[PDB]
DNA sequence: GATGGCTATTCGCCGTGTCCCTCTCGCTGGCTG
RNA sequence: GCGAGAGGGACACG
DNA sequence: CAGCCAGGGACACGGCGAATAGCCATC
């Protein structure tokens, strides 16, 4: 539906988000545990604040500063890869972490009654043991 | 707290059972417990209490 | 069976299913507490903002429930005219123009 | 307290009678604060229901 | 003997007291000085302890070291020990430390002893042990420049406590215990619903006690032998279902340590170490005394073996079961018989007082435990015979613990000093909450009550009225702290019906063991009561009447129950507890005025409460005044030595008030030791003076004084009766920035030159310069940032080599609603070799003072809880005036008096008029009957004759009526106020008199620190929160008034949809809408339609961040 | 000029806790010397406000709809009876009743 | 029958809806934008704890360590322990302290997970959406105005 | 002897008023010249 | 321009 | 040693809802 979120709302739905949606939302992928450079105090590249992932900290200024003016808007620097635009886009553009292995959402597991357990007909204790690498499970026996 | 438990539809902490059928009553005054029975006029059953 | 549904919806569904085979659902009146009767409103946003945010939010997510945004607290969060008083469409859309006599008298 | 206090505030209470009065006074104040919190919660619940 | 005589320069404050005071009030700041001196080991503590227990003289640090040492390896090849805790002289004096942001501390030196065993040698040094903060002369620690007070805490003493819980589901009482140590493991010996008994170790899912009995090594036959009377214990024995001591040991091990392989030696070591090795289980000396007393095991044995013993445990079990049976008194083998009773965890015998010394000792013990961990760990790594204790001891954790206690702790409270009374009362305060104590949410509705054991140990009146009632209190006037921690109280022992003067101090236990009579009992001038029946306090707090044969103890005097703040309320026994509490709380809030007239009606507590508050400068040794000036008072002593007391003029207190001290002596006066040489903020010739006496009328005047509003006369503004100096402090620091350094200069980016007129050549403004909102106080600039020159400008500048010279002006400007003279500029620079935070080059303080007059809305309150803002300040001409023509300075509503039961303001009014106009009882025919008990030299009193009514023994109603009967005329033949205390008042406006007489007198009212200039606020646009774009909050920033949930409910109730949308959309969060609204109003166009709040977008993004696909359907 | 604009421009006065609907009411402002919001005595019972140190917050409606709502729905003279049981709340009390 | 009714309450919720339950297990974890988790800098060079960036740092570190462990080639015990630690890190990120000990922060302060920004009286719903600060407002002490 | 199957007991989870003013402090450890 | 802690003010006795 | 890196448990209550614990019944 709406992306500018004008007051022409009609309905607000909330549902289980799958990995496809997660990688759809993100404008990049954070992979390094870096936030800000020590000396120049600038958003670290590929970090939790990188401009490529979330947008520029300065209005119409890329990381290498190849463009600085309003005349360049909506285009991407070909060297630093930052999209020159208003800094406000740092408030909306999300990221995503590509986990090496699958993980379980706590709300659907531990929140009593365990919805995951009810779906799989598993008591919460055995479910915790299974998820927390305490013992094996038989997925399909031929 | 009475208002709070009344608007919350709680089971009252001081429940006083009310009957469910009319008619004469066989009283069984219980000591340390109690017992009442109301002779039903449908005669269905004197719903016992304890 | 054993679930609680609004009486209006219950009667509507009974009258809808009476045709195409007579098997209306059997129901009984219930008296439910206020905390429960406000955490089961048909608007996951009001329930989420009210109390027990985790439970109501997560079960609404599982049910993929949709808010209609026509309550009184739901329209205040999103910043819209409350459906009450001067906010209802009977008055929000009232059109006013000078009368013809006074308009000519201008 | 079955004593009880027997001096009017004009006549002036004694030390022990004043001490006995402090019980009820402080009890009233603390009760007032807790009851305010509870009634606030009840008002919120009613407004939301 | 009227007046407080044992103070040299006492103003002759005649008193109405009928009972002599056997015991003068103690050193009100002894509770803190004694404690910190105990921690230091100061000589006073040493010799006093020798006077009262010379067997065991040990200071706090000495005890900590002795408990800690020796420190030895597991192999046992060496050990380390400490001794000789020595304190050097303080590095800098008190005022210097306060000014220069320096903590007022002294170095600590402790000598080590590193003993070796494999070869044999002992190593000793003098080890620097951090800058231990040092208590000042009053009780306040100067920490990082500020002044802090470590409030004494109330804790439940470790020991044994038995309590009974009624089983509602079964109507069977269950008795249980809670053996609660210090720094140990809890454990319960309880009874379930059934006829069994449970044991919990560290609170582990109960267990039949038997597994423990056999575990300690007690056989079934011997268990039966020890419990050969209780049916319940033989029943349990039948139900033990466990044979073998080792079986119980391993079962308990598996229970406490699931998954750990149980074994015999491991269990034997563990179960013993849990409760019998002093390392991890040590109930302190107080705990051992409590256990011994409750079980009566050891009487003459000294305090040794603080840890538990199996005998104590079995004594606890047998006492528990005997109590369950219903026994009254019990006898233990090898121990005196003791009563069988349940213990209450609020009785002040079971509730001890961790004063300052014990708290700092606990923090030092924690730091030293960490240090011992570190030293023992590094012992292994370091090779033996090659290292020294100086190289072993790492002092960083200990100094860190000290710093994190004094700073940022819940008991190292910021000093609450705006008047001497507040500073005095913050000390002696007992805060029931803190580390190791219950918090507000955890605090119930029984711990906050007034237990009958509070009498004489904790004031029942004074306490905060917010969410702190009961938890925070204050010590009574006469109360003294026992060495163990309990709060003692003096008592006059009565022997053979004679009330001797042999004062003896009793704790709660001794108090309730014996029987105590009331303070105001009519002794026949020889120690024998008049009437047989006297009002007596019995054991369990009961009050009854007893013949004068069983009375065993008597209160030293009335006002033994009240604190210092409440003792200053005249006619307290006529006020109610609510309004007395309010008055006691408000006496700590008065701002110091400029004149500070003493009260006409007061108490003997003003003088002592003033000289003990500390600010009143007092001569330590007698002498003859040599020189006097505003800045110094130089006294010449009897023998050679001269001392120039340095006055403290215009010093900012912690809460912004003034701290002026003015001399009250001349060059020729001779002054005895302990005499008040100079006054403080709120002191008038020695005695406390928190406010002024104004003429008060008690009629409702034209509704301006409606519902607690007060109307003053313009005289109070003309003559500066109620005006106070308030000093505000502003701070700015120039610091090394990324681009360079920050400099403060008169040269500043574009601004009209007139503002530079007040600034001096080097930034900061000049002394004595008036400033207002928006004026510059410190001309400051910082590098603007990276900037771009115009390309032609840039090439020309490269040719020049010129600097950018950009900078951006950011100077200290006063907040909105501030103005006044500039007092002092205090400059700190690295060039002057001072201590500044790293990265800061310059740091300058500017003081700005303002003489705040009294204005509309400023809060005024008497002493009996008659608070009220100032509704209107009428001119002098239109004010009710007596026949003499004196206007009434203030008018109080009459409807607020009767329904609050605070009828002491009326009696204070009457006695104030009697004192102002004087009196003379007609002693022509003997004396009037009502004056029979009146002290001599009270039958006459000249005008402005200050008097005093002690708290619970003062002027009676009959005496007030009599004194109003004779109220000698002012100047002519005329009695303005007749015998009823009322007067004929002439209206100021209509001219005609009010048809009925009005109650007029003099009331001591005060100026509370709730002035309007500090309260008013207005915002139309200001800073915004970056996280959510709502406006900021508070008056410090601009901030906007919150529109909470309840206000929105009210708006919805009205049905005002558009106003609610306005308040929630474009006034707060519509980041794209606020600018449009500003422009529309400026240009006069129609308001634009609101958009969507930014906060809702934040909620949306967060829901999305929780893996909840929240999408918006347009249709 | 301030007076010129402030004439005929309502402002909402509120006192926390806003227990009931009358907690927030619209008053016609006027400039007054001093620094205290002079409040009409008869509305005190509506606000539960006594003058022993209370404080009140003032909000300014901006749009024509907001001003109309303040003038019509919420004006103090238009809110005399309580919304709970209909008993009056703007009546004289205390000093007025005694007089 | 009763346990069956509850299990139906769930499975039917999944059956009627067009969304599969596979969303419960997460291949990727979204990252809230940085401006909603800002790092304000306090004087002295010490950055105030935003309280989310540290949980994200923990998750990133554990994910990187797991990646390098699978690349290097490690036994089942170590890699499974790593997977458990990654589980716990994402766990604390989504809901701190819900299972096991909460992820403690500096000074024995438990951290604030994304859920704590909703749940509680200080969440967005209760604190920043129903009632919010407003511009064009002021306050002052009130006095009686009997002539008004 | 185990599944059904009813009543009781633990044990976690959720909640516990509004608005405002002031003040003070904000985690700990290693490589290396 | 956030968090924690402390203190404080205002809140029906028929 | 500091710039620049980085890595051991306490007084709260009341109510609701789910998972067991213990006891009688039947194949
Ligand atoms: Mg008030
Ligand atoms: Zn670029």
């Amino acid at each position: 539906g709406a992306m500018l979120d004008v007051n022409f709302f009609d309905e607000l739905r909330i549902g289980l988000a799958t990995a496809e949606d997660i990688r759809q939302w993100s404008y990049g992928e954070v992979k390094k545990p870096e936030t800000i450079n020590y000396r120049t105090l600038k958003p670290e590249k590929d970090g939790l604040f990188c401009e490529k992932i979330f947008g520029p900290t300065r209005d119409w200024e890329c990381y290498c500063g190849k463009y600085k003016r309003v005349r360049f808007k909506g285009i991407i620097c070909e060297r630093c890869g930052v999209e020159v635009t208003r800094a406000k886009v740092r408030r909306e553009r999300m990221g995503h972490i590509e986990l090496a292995a699958p993980v379980t959402h706590i709300w659907y597991f531990k929140g009593v009654p365990s919805r995951l357990g009810y779906l799989l007909d598993l008591a919460p204790k055995d479910l915790e043991k299974i998820i927390y690498f305490a013992a094996y499970v038989i997925t399909s026996v031929d | 707290p009475r208002v709070q438990e009344l608007f919350e539809a709680r089971v009252p902490r001081g429940k006083a059972p009310i009957a469910d059928v009319t008619g004469r009553v066989r009283l069984e005054d219980g000591e340390r417990f109690y017992k009442i029975t109301i002779v039903p006029d449908d005669g269905g059953e004197e719903v016992v209490y304890d | 069976p054993g679930s609680l549904i609004d009486r209006a919806e219950f009667e509507a569904e009974n009258r809808r299913v009476v045709a195409e085979g007579g098997e209306p659902a059997a129901g009984r009146p219930v008296l439910m507490g206020i905390t429960k009767a406000s955490l089961a409103t048909d608007s996951w946003l009001s329930a989420a903002s009210f109390q027990e945010t985790t439970r109501v939010l997560t079960d609404a997510a599982i049910n993929c429930r949709s808010d209609k945004l026509n309550g009184l607290k739901e329209n205040v969060i999103i910043g819209k005219l409350i459906p009450a008083g001067t906010g209802i469409n009977r008055y929000r859309n009232i059109a006013v123009q000078p009368t013809e006599e006074a308009r000519a008298a201008a | 307290i079955p004593r009880p206090v027997k001096s009017s505030f004009r006549e002036g209470l004694t030390v022990l009678e004043y001490f006995i009065n402090t019980h009820g006074a402080r009890k009233g104040l603390a009760d007032t604060a807790l009851r305010t919190a509870d009634s606030g919660y009840l008002t919120r619940r009613l407004v939301d229901v | 003997s009227s007046s407080n005589n044992s103070v040299p320069g006492a103003p002759n404050r005649v008193s109405f007291a009928k009972l002599r005071e056997p015991l003068e009030v103690p050193g009100l700041l002894d509770v803190q000085t004694d404690s910190f001196e105990w921690l230091i080991g100061s000589p006073r503590w040493r010799e006093s302890a020798a006077e009262r227990g010379d067997v065991n003289p040990v200071g706090g640090l000495e005890e900590v070291l002795y408990e800690l040492s020796p420190i030895e390896d597991f192999s046992g090849s060496m050990s380390l020990s400490f001794s000789d805790p020595r304190f050097d002289d303080v590095k800098a004096p008190v005022d210097e430390c306060k000014d220069k942001d320096m903590t007022y501390a002294a170095p600590l030196f402790v000598t080590a002893e590193f003993i070796n065993n494999n070869t044999g040698e002992i190593k000793s040094q003098t080890v620097f042990m951090g800058d231990f903060p040092m208590m000042t002369e009053k009780g306040t620690f100067i920490i990082n420049g500020t002044e802090r007070v470590v409030v004494s805490q109330l804790v439940r003493s470790p020991g044994v406590y038995f309590d009974e819980t009624i089983d509602k589901s079964t109507d069977k009482t269950l008795h249980s215990v809670k053996v609660i140590p210090s720094r140990g493991a809890w454990l319960e010996f309880d009874v379930d619903k059934r006829d069994t008994v449970g044991v919990r170790i560290d609170r582990k899912r109960r267990q039949p006690v038997t597994v423990l009995l056999k575990a300690l090594g007690w056989t079934s036959e011997q268990i039966v032998e020890r419990f050969g009377f209780s049916e319940i214990m033989r029943s349990t024995l039948e139900k033990d279902n466990t044979v073998g001591t080792d079986e119980a040991l391993l079962d308990i091990y598996r229970k406490l340590r699931p998954g750990e392989p149980p074994t015999k030696e491991s269990a034997q070591t563990l179960l013993e170490n849990l409760f019998f090795k002093e390392k991890r289980y040590d109930l302190a000396r107080v705990g051992r005394y409590k256990v011994n007393k409750k079980l009566g095991l050891h009487v003459g044995e000294p305090i040794t073996s603080s840890t538990l013993t199996e005998e104590d445990v079995v004594a606890t079990i047998e006492y528990l079961v005997r109590l369950h049976e219903g026994q009254t008194t019990m006898t233990v083998p090898g121990g005196v018989e003791v009563p069988v009773e349940t213990d209450d965890i609020d009785h002040f015998g079971n509730r001890r007082l961790r004063t300052v010394g014990e708290l700092i000792q606990n923090q030092i013990r924690v730091g030293m435990s960490r240090m011992e961990r570190v030293v023992r760990e590094r012992m292994t790594t370091q090779d033996v015979e090659a290292i020294t204790p100086q190289t072993l001891i790492n002092i960083r954790p200990v100094v860190a613990a000290i710093k994190e206690f004094f700073g940022t702790s819940q008991l190292s409270q910021f000093m609450d000093q705006n008047n001497p009374l507040s500073g005095l009362t913050h000390k002696r305060r007992l805060s029931a909450l803190g580390p190791g104590g219950l918090s507000r949410e955890r605090a119930g509705l029984e711990v906050r009550d007034v237990h009958p054991s509070h009498y004489g140990r904790m004031c029942p009146i004074e306490t905060p009225e917010g969410p702190n009632i009961g938890l925070i209190g204050s010590l009574s006037v006469y109360a003294r702290v026992n060495p163990f921690g309990f709060i003692e109280t003096p008592y006059r022992k009565v022997v053979d019906g004679v009330v001797s003067d042999e004062i003896v101090y009793l704790t709660a236990d001794e108090e309730d063991r014996h029987v105590v009579a009331q303070a105001n009992s009519p002794i026949d001038a020889d120690g024998r009561f008049v009437e047989p029946r006297v009002l007596v306090r019995r054991k369990a707090g009961e009050v009854e009447y007893v013949p004068s044969s069983e009375v065993d103890y008597m209160d030293v005097s009335p006002r033994q129950m009240v604190s210092v703040a409440t003792a200053m309320i005249p006619f307290l026994e006529h006020d109610d507890a609510n309004r007395a509490l309010m008055g006691a709380n408000m006496q700590r809030q008065a701002v110091p005025l400029v004149r500070s007239e003493a009260p006409l009606v007061g108490t003997g507590m003003e003088l002592r409460a003033a000289i003990d508050a500390g600010d009143v400068v007092v001569a330590e040794e007698s002498g003859v005044i040599e020189e006097v000036s505003a800045d110094y008072i130089t006294v010449m002593h009897d023998n050679g030595t001269r001392r120039t007391y340095r006055m403290r003029k215009f010093a900012r207190s912690n809460h912004g008030t003034c701290a002026n001290q003015c001399p009250i002596v001349d060059a020729g006066d001779r002054v005895e030791a302990g005499q008040v040489i100079a006054d403080g903020p709120c002191t008038d010739d020695g005695e406390m003076a928190l406010g002024k006496n104004l003429l008060v009328a008690i009629m409702p005047w034209e509704g301006h004084n409606y519902e607690d509003a007060i109307i003053l006369s313009n005289r109070l503004v003309e003559e500066d009766v109620l005006t106070s100096i308030h000093i505000e402090e502003h701070e700015i620091d120039a610091r090394d920035t990324k681009l360079g350094a920050e400099e403060i200069t008169r040269d500043i980016p574009n601004i009209s030159d007139e503002v530079l007129a007040d600034l001096d050549e080097r930034g900061i403004v000049r002394i004595g310069a008036e400033v207002r909102d928006g004026d510059i106080l410190v001309g400051k600039v910082t590098p603007k940032g990276e900037t771009e020159l115009t390309p032609e400008e840039r090439l020309l500048r490269a040719i020049f080599g010129e600097k950018a010279r950009e900078v951006r002006d950011t100077s200290l400007k006063v907040p909105h609603g501030e103005s006044g003279k500039v007092i002092g500029i205090r400059v700190f620079s690295r060039e002057d070799e001072d201590e500044l935070p790293a990265g800061v080059n310059e740091l300058v303080r500017v003081y700005v003072a303002q003489k705040r007059k009294i204005s509309d809305g400023d809060k005024l309150a008497g002493r009996h809880g008659n608070k009220g803002v100032i509704g209107k300040i009428l001119p002098v001409e239109d004010m009710p005036f007596l026949a003499d023509g004196t206007p009434v300075d203030i008018i109080l509503n009459t409807h607020g008096v009767p329904r609050r039961m605070n009828i002491g303001q009326i009696l204070e009014t009457h006695l104030g008029w009697c004192a102002h106009s004087g009196w003379k009882v007609d002693a022509a025919k003997g004396v009037p009957d009502w004056a029979a008990r009146l002290p001599d030299e009270l039958l006459e009193a000249q005008p402005n004759a200050i008097v005093s009514t002690p708290v619970f023994d003062g002027a009676q109603e009959a005496e007030l009526q009599g004194l109003l009967s004779c109220t000698l005329p002012n100047r002519d033949g005329d009695v303005l106020v007749d015998a009823d205390g009322k007067a004929m008042l002439f209206d100021g406006r209509s001219g005609e008199p009010f048809p009925y007489p009005v109650t007029v007198g003099y009331m001591y009212i005060m100026k509370l620190h709730h002035l309007v200039d500090d309260k008013i606020h207005a915002r139309s646009t200001g800073p915004y929160s970056m996280i959510t774009q709502q406006p900021l909050g508070g008056k410090a920033q601009f901030g906007g008034q919150r529109f909470g949930e309840m206000e929105c409910w009210a708006m919805q109730a009205y049905g005002a949809a558009y106003t609610l949308q306005e308040l929630l959309t474009i006034k707060s969060d519509d980041t794209v809408g606020r600018v449009k609204v500003y422009e529309a109003i400026v240009k006069g166009e129609n308001i634009p339609e609101p958009g969507i709040p930014e906060s809702f977008k934040v909620l949306l993004k967060e829901l999305q961040s929780l893996c909840l696909n929240v999408e918006v359907l347009s249709s | 000029v301030l007076e010129e604009v402030i004439a005929e421009h309502p402002v909402l006065l509120n006192r926390a806790p806003t227990l009931h609907r009358l907690g927030i009411q619209a008053f016609e402002p006027m400039l007054v010397e001093g620094k205290a919001i002079q409040l009409h005595p008869l509305v005190c019972e509506a606000f539960n406000a006594d003058f022993d140190g209370d404080q009140m917050a003032v909000h300014l409606p901006l749009s024509a709809e907001a001003q109309a709502e303040a003038r019509i729905l919420m004006l103090s003279s238009n809110n005399i009876l309580s919304p709970a049981s209909g008993r009056p709340l703007a009546m004289p009390r205390l000093d007025m009743v005694t007089g | 029958k009763l346990r069956a009714l509850k299990r139906l309450k769930v499975v039917a919720a999944f059956q009627q809806s067009g969304n599969s339950p596979m969303g419960m297990v997460l291949d990727a974890v979204p990252v809230i934008p940085p401006e909603l988790r800002p790092m304000v800098q306090l004087d002295g060079g010490r950055f105030a704890t935003s309280d989310l960036n540290d949980l994200y740092r923990r998750v990133i570190n554990r994910n990187n360590r797991l990646k390098r462990l699978i690349d290097l080639g490690a036994p089942e015990i170590i890699v499974n322990n790593e997977k458990r630690m990654l589980q716990e890190s994402v766990d604390a990120l989504f809901d701190n302290g819900r299972r096991g000990r909460p992820v403690t922060g500096p000074g024995n302060r438990p951290l604030k997970s994304l859920s704590d920004l909703l749940k509680g009286k200080q969440g967005r719903f209760r604190q920043n959406l129903l009632g919010k600060r407003v511009d064009y407002s002021g306050r002052s002490v009130i006095v009686v105005g009997p002539q008004l």
